[PDB]
RNA sequence: GCUGGGAUGUUGGCUUAGAAGCAGCCAUCAUUUAAAGAGUGCGUAACAGCUCACCAGC
């Protein structure tokens, strides 16, 4: 299988999208149409795609939520993350904050108790130069 | 290094649809 | 050595023609896990397909 991250709203492209899929008998064409018809409720969003290919030349695709390192930039006020993390502070979280995030994102999340959710995302707060202020 | 739509720079990459 | 795991939270900030581990600098996170690398590698113009670390059995 594949995952990827396109645009919603555009896609066509021969030089990312085109061998990437291409290379698994994807039907670049019906692939573009099919994504840029349903994620246009979202245009402007970038988000992850899963394309279910199969033997036969025929595919389905499934739509995700934004990932959590751009939910965290958007959170803190950023557009750009930290060259070097824990070298250059760039931006800071709060622990409301960090459980509001958390929370978005815990029906995708790997964790199992609250707790484990709130580290998970001050694991990579910290990964991508962003001060947890309590 | 004969194909249809599939690189930067070479010399095809795609051009159907 | 052999049989099968070797994904998820993302394609970590991203830059080039392109970047989506295998270019590039800090980072190097946490899940949950039976146990599982923000990865030793071949390879395509990259991906890929594939390789060990580790594991379950032997």
């Amino acid at each position: 299988q594949i995952k990827l991250q396109l645009p919603a709203g555009k896609a066509t492209p021969a030089p990312p999208v085109g061998p990437a899929l291409g290379q698994h008998g994807v039907n670049i064409m019906e692939f573009c149409k099919r994504f840029n018809a349903e994620t246009a409720d979202k245009a402007g969003m970038i988000l992850p795609v899963v394309i279910t290919v199969y033997e036969d030349k025929s595919f389905t695709f499934i739509i995700k939520t934004p990932p959590a390192s751009f939910l965290l930039k958007k959170a803190a006020g950023i557009e750009k993350g930290s060259s070097e993390p824990k070298r250059k502070i760039v931006g800071k979280v709060t622990r409301k904050q960090i459980e509001e995030i958390a929370k978005t994102k815990m029906p995708d999340l790997n964790a199992n108790s609250l707790e484990a959710a709130m580290k998970i995302i001050e694991g990579t707060a910290k990964s991508m130069g962003i001060e947890v202020v309590d | 290094i004969a194909s249809a739509s599939c690189t930067t720079x070479i010399c095809t990459c795609s051009c159907s649809s």
